[PDB]
């Protein structure tokens, strides 16, 4: 199973993945 | 003892407080009354590469909360995010 997520990461990806 | 995670949660620092403040508006923008949902959770899983159903998460939401709304607060969204970072020592 690939579910997992971290608090750097899914923040990474919030402010950063096609975001800002 | 218990209520490890949380002691930190209430206490914390402004500079980590406000921060999960400004990365909670946007997980929740357009959600109930400002509360993480399985819909606005699903948004950022899509951007990660993978599209689970709204159980999937679900699942989350009802391990960090349990009040009867089924939702992820302001508190719940920073208490989750203490629990995979670990601590200091
Ligand atoms: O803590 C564990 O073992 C389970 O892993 C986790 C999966 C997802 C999240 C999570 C993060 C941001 C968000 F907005 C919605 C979420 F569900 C948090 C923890
Ligand atoms: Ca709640």
């Amino acid at each position: 199973r690939r579910v997992r997520i971290s608090a750097d990461a899914m923040m990474q990806a919030l402010l950063g993945a096609r975001a800002k | 003892m218990d209520d490890i995670y949380k002691a930190a949660v209430e206490q914390l620092t402004e500079e980590q407080k406000n921060e999960f403040k400004a990365a909670f508006d946007i997980f929740v923008l357009g959600a109930e009354d400002g509360c993480i949902s399985t819909k606005e959770l699903g948004k950022v899983m899509r951007m990660l590469g993978q599209n689970p159903t709204p159980e999937e998460l679900q699942e989350m939401i009802d391990e960090v909360d349990e009040d009867g709304s089924g939702t992820v607060d302001f508190d719940e969204f920073l208490v989750m995010m203490v629990r995979c970072m670990k601590d200091d020592s």
